[PDB]
DNA sequence: TTTTTT
């Protein structure tokens, strides 16, 4: 819901051996210069000068980096005036940009290359809504995430920039921003699929396959201009008709249910199966008590499939420990 | 004919490695010496065993399953020297098939074979004795010793027979003026292993690490014993391994013979060993020497070649490919109600669960008197005697044990495990018939009608007919034996030319001649005959064969007595042959079988032919006290439905159209792949629950494995 | 001097009519059928080995040379896909009148004009080594041949199946695994059996497949058969042996042009491919990728240079009209070029051009007091 | 759970 103002990376470094310091501090000082560069293109309208712009480096507790495992990093910029970032996958693209910014230059590849064992050190998951990372100055219930410094180039105040990486500010996701006129919201970065790669095998896909219609196009193929519990009304006579066949040991329970429309992607339409007023609908599969087995949800998902045909499925959402806890599976998808 | 053209043009820089890899001379003292398999001979146990270096080479060429691999494999053949064998007969077979398409390949047998592996080596102790490896860094003297002392209940007995066979062979022939090129041709029935140093195993994943060592340990061997050319050229074994590495393992089965319990655990395959031991693939320098086939043929679907791709390459599930396999979820009740889905094949994760399938589906097949396939009743036999469960119950510790509970295991344990605990059955009832010293045990195993089974063991064809549709040298005899049993006027036209009412119906003589001329004579006749007259006027079954044939209910009457392939049952009839009469322990249950007829079971081969097969016999030795002894031969049909399998077992061979009743908890990603992967098209596949929506246990090591391999420079990637 | 290398088959077993050929001994000698034949002169460039070939093949039919030198061969294995079994000279007018005759129609030559012909300073000493080899063996020139004939015959016959292993495998075999054209089944017979090793050259490591989609896009123009006598209609090696004698791709200019054509198309293709797989390897060493985007590089790479419509194209770009290197019709293949200019040099920019192409960026810009308020709103208190 | 070699 909050708007996100400092890109804050988990940099996860695998290591062959043991690594000197020195060798590390350069190492960071190449990714600096490389990140920054980074940004500069993601942002054109800042001004970040490579040898001010303040980045901000910890290092996770493992002189000699007694580091067996890993080198636990975690890089924090600010975002440059007058841009703010919107979106999980916003910052899921910035991530993927800055890591494959930083394995351009020479000099981090050179420095640090012969250690990482994958070339891999972003993680672009702990990004999402509801997941969390670990803080710097905090432990791991083994490290405590401590400052690494390393100073810019041209840094017109250095006591400044070391009592910077104390501030909580510097290395929150929606940290308040430190006279505002103009500000601009990067709220999308196109998405997983605008690679080069992605687009091209996407636009070959379509030359030698065939073209994929949209759930939307296909829905409206049915009379539906999304509207949809329109269509779900007329399947629900048909899934149940499945049910009270092949699963029939929990059969008069949905003979009266109301399709509630819950979740919508483009190409995936949740409809929750909810009946008339908390009587919860039993889990179809794996057999519990008269109390745990009616402790799960039912959903009906619309979604595009085969030679664009209109596949509905049945799907479930259990409250017990044997059914994976509060995650969607499929029980019969039926053609329409 | 633009498909071959990147196999064409990729496989030769494979073709011009493996021959460097193969005309590599060995440094003289680096050669092992006949003296270290003397020795070998000479130990008891493997642990004084010496560390003793068996230089070897390797090249990979692995893939998807349909990936080409066998272009590969093919091109290799017409060029290089080499021995074709497979890690398990299908397999072999499968090759031969593909090799004979091309050009000529010398029958294709198994490593098995060709290492020398017999009857008694099937059940013996391959895990027993212990090795605390010297290692980390493991040297390569360690791995195989370790893998010597893993099988030496079985490399001791090859050593052995090879040693005490005795020399002449080319030792004779090395001293023309003291022509080995020539030795193999004249002097006869030669080991294949003392003629090339290229060993291609195909589908190499199917075997275990301790066969590599093995095979390499046998190779040095053959060429030691009988002094080889390669020997004296010091060349070494260059172990050029085809398989998929993601979809193919290799599993242990050990027996505990107190506890009665079967365990069967995972192993590391060949190719496993070979990909991810440090040692390994640095001696066998695995980056210059690995080749991935990248293509995927079979899939003109995009979706399912992405999913089989991420399947593979260990690559992160996303949601998009939980709203794919969606679409082929179908109910528990609708794969296992034989109702459905009629013609697919059903894949479980449990021996039992397909005991419980099948007999639910002959109970659909008859109760609803589908005429289609008459279920019917075979009788399938065993045999123990009473010396051997008495001494081995002796051995045991426990003297005391019930012979039924002595099938209450080793029933999978006495033949083909595959259908043995496949089947549905009535209970092995057993009497004590000591006529020929023996305790008899009979029950009898029931069949569909007219289906496409396959055969499991080796199996002796005896064509009697063709039973095929007017459609269409001894076989140019048997199509004059057919001919013997072959408008109305204007057909008959063209067949008073035939004859040199029907005209064909007015005269004739015996349609088969006796004589190779006479046959060739009436051969060319014939052949006019039916293109001429047949033009004009297909669907009928031009059933004719040898002898007349009467099939009452199931079993036929055919008055005169006298693996791959797809075949049909047809019926048992009993027409006792002696051809299949070649018996010669075995002889008291000789005389036995002349007491009760043995019913031969009737197959239908893909053109039609029937042919009458003879039954199996198979035998049970193992023991605790190193005291291998004959105890139990199981004579039964051997013969399986191809309509519902193992998961495990389907790695093997491809199926057209595959039901998937997956097991929630048992749920390993790797047998979900190769579940999904046994059919080409995505359309005709169906499942219980959705692998990837489901808790599942991925093993993603290897996957990195090929992933860093496909991110080396020095890897041949074929498209 | 002109040597001929010859594939031959008898009517039956041809290993015993032939050892009974060289053992001069009226029992069992089916007249040999020639089937496939390569010809030529010790020694060139391309257009000289043209020229040379064209005057070896006598376009109105036969040979050109006075005396003859022929090597007959059975398919066998020494790796060698043919192997010699009896060599023969051709110096009398009647010697070369029978080959010519044989050579050019197809007529089977009788065991009189071989067996008055053997070189028998050569002939029993190319199987001499098997014969002391089954001395050797037996024991625990032709008199030698016809002792071991006589002794025992089955490892005689034996040997002489082991090595020439194939030795003949069926008729319907050949025209089986050598294409149901007539082009195949005559050029490609001679090169992959007759042709390949001899000459060298890379064709000698490739497969029969292979070959023969060589001469699929040996496109050369194509005259009716005077016979109208179809390929399929074909029975015993008489048939056989007549269709390749009497065919316009067996006496000229295209079995002139075939094995420099082999040569050529493998020549161009590798060109392109081996480009195309620098490229290839190189971006893979250097990419640096997620393992998701990894395996959709590869992917995409390899069908952007080597999909079906591009090699269509590719191949179409190779196929000849005319033997004759001077007046070939092949002109340059796009292959490489073609997945240079829309993948690859893309690719190796993008190697940070790639945030320019990989960013669709959306900044929506909000200035005056609604800044505050979406600072406020989206960001921790103060 | 788990096949395969004669
Ligand atoms: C438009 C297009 N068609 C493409 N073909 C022909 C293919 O993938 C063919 C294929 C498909 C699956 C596999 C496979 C096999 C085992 C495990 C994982 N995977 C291999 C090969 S690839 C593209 S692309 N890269 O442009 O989008
Ligand atoms: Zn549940």
């Amino acid at each position: 819901a909050l708007a996100i103002t400092n890109i804050i990376l988990d940099l996860d470094i695998a290591l062959k051996e043991p690594v000197p310091f020195r060798r590390l501090h350069e190492a960071l000082g190449h990714f600096r210069r490389g990140a920054l560069a980074a940004v500069q293109l993601l942002f054109p309208a800042a001004r970040v000068d490579p040898d001010a712009y303040p980045c901000y480096f910890f290092k996770s507790a493992c002189p000699v980096c007694s580091c067996t495992d890993k080198i636990g990093l975690r890089v924090c910029m600010p975002v440059p005036a007058p841009y703010v970032v919107h979106g999980s996958l916003t910052m899921r693209g910035v991530a993927r940009v800055i890591q494959q910014a930083v394995l351009l230059d020479r000099d981090f590849v050179e420095a640090i290359g012969s250690y990482v064992k994958n070339f891999l050190l972003i993680d672009t998951g702990v990004y999402a809504h509801g997941h969390s990372l670990r803080l710097p100055y905090f432990a791991k219930i083994c490290g405590r995430l401590l400052p690494v410094f390393v100073i810019p180039p041209a840094c017109k105040d250095v006591p400044a920039f070391v009592a910077a990486h104390a501030d909580p500010r510097r290395f929150h996701f929606h940290a308040p921003p430190t006279s505002p006129r103009e500000i601009r919201v990067l709220h999308s970065l196109g998405g997983d699929y605008v690679s080069f790669f992605e687009r091209k095998a996407s636009r070959n896909a379509l030359e030698h396959f065939g073209r994929r219609e949209t759930l939307t196009e296909v829905l409206g193929r049915y009379n539906v201009q999304p509207t949809v519990e329109g269509f779900a009304s007329e399947l629900l006579g048909r899934i149940v008709a499945c049910i009270e066949t092949h699963f029939p040991e929990h059969a008069g329970e949905y003979q009266a249910v109301s399709v509630r429309r819950a979740v919508s992607k483009d190409d995936w339409v949740l409809l929750q199966l909810v009946p008339v007023l908390q009587q919860s609908l039993s889990c179809l599969r794996f057999k519990h008590g008269r109390a745990s087995r009616a402790t799960a949800r039912t959903f009906v998902a619309l979604s595009v499939g085969a030679n664009n045909r209109l596949c509905v499925s049945l799907c479930q959402q259990c409250f017990a420990a044997k059914c994976d806890s509060n995650r969607l599976h499929t029980l019969f998808t039926i053609d329409a | 004919a633009f498909l071959n053209f990147t196999s064409m043009h990729g496989v030769q820089p494979i073709l011009k490695r493996i021959r460097e890899l193969s005309q590599q001379q060995l440094d003289g003292a680096q050669v092992p010496h006949l003296q270290w398999f003397r020795d070998v001979a000479a130990l008891e146990s493997p642990a004084g065993l010496p560390l003793r270096e068996f230089p070897f080479a390797v090249y990979l060429i692995t893939g998807n399953a349909g990936s080409g691999k066998s272009t590969c494999v093919q091109t290799i053949n017409e060029v290089l020297d080499c021995v074709v064998t497979g890690a398990t007969r299908i397999a072999a077979q499968n090759m031969y098939a593909k090799l004979s398409g091309a050009f000529l390949s010398r029958p294709i047998n198994t490593i098995f074979h060709e290492f020398g592996f017999r009857g008694n080596h099937v059940q013996a102790q391959l895990g027993q004795y212990p090795y605390t490896l010297t290692s980390n860094p493991a040297s390569l003297e360690d791995l195989q010793r370790r893998d010597l002392t893993y099988y030496w209940e079985v490399i001791l007995d090859l050593t052995k027979r090879a040693l005490a066979a005795s020399r002449n062979e080319f030792r004779a022939l090395a001293a023309l003026e003291r022509l080995t090129r020539l030795a193999p041709a004249t002097h006869g029935a030669l080991p294949a292993f003392t003629r090339s140093n290229v060993i291609v195993i195909d589908e190499a994943g199917l075997l275990g690490r301790h066969l590599l060592t093995a095979v390499v340990y046998c190779w040095w061997m053959i060429n030691a014993l009988y002094h080889t050319p390669q020997y004296a050229a010091r060349l070494r074994p260059v172990l050029v391994c085809v398989g998929s590495p993601t979809q193919t393992a290799s599993l242990e089965s050990t027996f505990e013979h107190q506890k009665l319990r079967c365990s069967v655990r995972q192993s590391e395959n060949v190719l496993t060993y070979l990909i991810c031991n440090r040692t390994l693939r640095e001696y066998a320098r695995l980056s210059y020497s690995w080749a991935i086939f990248i293509n995927n043929k079979r899939c003109v679907e995009h979706e399912f070649g992405n999913l089989m791709k991420v399947l593979e390459y260990g690559l992160p599930i996303t949601e998009e490919h939980m709203q794919f396999v969606d679409r082929f979820v179908v109910p528990e009740n609708y794969i296992t109600n034989p109702a459905n889905l009629p013609g697919w094949t059903r894949l479980f994760s449990s021996h039992k669960e397909v005991s419980a399938y099948m007999a639910k589906l002959h109970a659909y097949l008859k109760v609803t008197r589908e005429g289609e396939f008459v279920v019917f009743t075979l009788p399938v036999l065993t045999f123990v005697s009473v010396k051997e469960f008495d001494e081995y119950r002796r051995l045991t510790h426990q003297p005391g044990l019930t012979i039924e509970k002595w099938l209450t295991a080793n029933a999978s344990r006495i033949t083909n495990y595959s259908q043995s605990q496949d089947q549905d059955a009535g209970h092995m009832r057993c009497e004590v018939h000591s006529k020929q010293q023996l305790v008899v045990a009979r029950n009898d195993v029931t069949y569909v009608l007219n289906s496409q089974i396959a055969v499991t063991a080796r199996l002796r064809k005896l064509v009697f007919g063709f039973s095929g549709t007017f459609r269409a040298e001894f076989a140019y005899r048997f199509l004059s034996r057919l001919i013997f049993s072959g408008a109305y006027a204007r057909m008959g036209e063209l067949t008073a030319e035939i004859l040199s009412l029907d005209v064909f119906y007015c005269h004739y003589t015996p349609g088969e001649p006796e004589t190779t001329a006479a046959v060739h004579t009436q051969f060319a006749l014939l052949k006019r005959a039916f293109l001429g007259r047949f033009r004009i006027l297909e669907v009928a079954p031009f059933s004719t064969y040898v002898d007349n044939v009467i099939f009452r209910g199931c079993e036929m009457l055919t008055g005169s007595p006298r693996q791959t392939d797809n075949y049909t049952l047809m019926g048992y009839t009993y027409a006792r042959v002696f051809a299949f009469a070649d018996e010669l322990a075995t002889a008291n249950v000789a005389e036995l079988l002349e007491e009760a007829p043995l019913p031969y079971v009737v197959l239908r081969d893909q053109h039609g032919f029937m042919s009458v097969v003879n039954t199996n016999i198979s035998e049970f030795v193992e023991s605790i006290d190193s005291t291998e002894l004959a105890m139990a031969i199981n004579a039964d049909y051997g013969i399986s439905s191809k309509l519902a399998m193992t998961i495990t077992r389907s790695q093997g061979l491809s199926l057209d159209k595959v039901a998937i009743c997956f097991t929630p908890g048992n749920l390993r990603l790797n047998s979900a792949y190769v579940a999904m992967s046994r059919t080409t098209s995505s359309e005709f596949l169906r499942m219980n629950l959705n692998p990837l929506r489901e808790r599942h246990e991925r093993d993603d090591v290897i996957s990195e494995h090929i992933l860093s391999a496909l991110r080396d420079p020095n890897v041949v990637i074929v498209y | 001097p002109v040597e001929v290398t010859a594939l031959y088959a008898t009517d039956g077993c041809v290993i015993t009519s032939s050892i009974a050929l060289l053992t001069n001994s009226l029992l069992g000698a089916e007249p040999v059928y020639i089937f496939s034949y390569d010809a030529y002169t010790h020694d060139p460039t391309e257009q000289d080995r043209f020229e040379e070939s064209r005057a070896l093949y006598q376009a109105s039919g036969g040979l050109n040379g006075d005396s003859f030198r022929v090597t007959f061969c059975l398919l066998g294995t020494e790796r060698g896909r043919t192997r010699p079994m009896f060599v023969c000279r051709f110096e009398r007018a009647d010697d070369v009148a029978a080959l010519q005759d044989a050579l050019a129609h197809g007529t089977p030559l009788q065991p009189d004009h071989i067996a008055a012909t053997l070189d028998a300073e050569a002939t029993f000493a190319l199987h001499a080594n098997m014969i002391l080899a089954l001395t050797v063996a037996i024991n625990n020139g032709q008199r030698g041949l016809t002792t071991l004939y006589v002794h025992h015959e089955v490892r005689v016959l034996a040997a002489y199946r082991r090595a020439y292993y194939g030795s003949a495998q069926s008729p319907f075999w050949f025209l089986s695994k050598f294409g149901p054209d007539e082009k195949s089944l005559v050029l490609t017979t001679r090169y992959y059996l007759l042709q390949a090793q001899r000459l060298g050259g890379a064709g000698a490591t490739y497969d029969l497949q292979a070959i023969k989609d060589i001469c699929a896009t040996y496109a050369i123009p194509h005259a009716p058969r005077p016979d109208t006598v179809s390929a399929a209609s074909l029975t015993s090696f008489a048939a056989i042996t007549r269709f390749c004698c009497t065919s316009q791709y067996a006496r000229g200019a295209a079995a002139a042009g075939f094995p420099l054509y082999v040569e050529r198309r493998i020549a161009a293709d590798v060109r392109e491919t081996s480009a195309l797989e620098k490229f290839i390897t190189h971006d893979r060493s250097c990419l640096r990728v997620s393992d998701r985007e990894f395996i959709t590089y590869i992917y995409l790479a390899h069908f952007e240079c080597f999909s079906p419509p591009r090699l269509a194209t590719h191949l179409r770009a190779v196929t000849t009209h005319d033997p004759n290197p001077a007046a070939s019709t092949e002109q340059p293949s796009p292959l490489g070029r073609e997945a240079v200019e829309q993948f690859f040099c893309h690719v190796r920019a993008q190697l940070g051009e790639y945030v320019k192409h990989n960013v669709t960026p959306r900044e929506t810009v909000l200035d005056g007091d609604t800044a505050k308020a979406y600072l406020r709103a989206r960001t921790y208190a103060p």
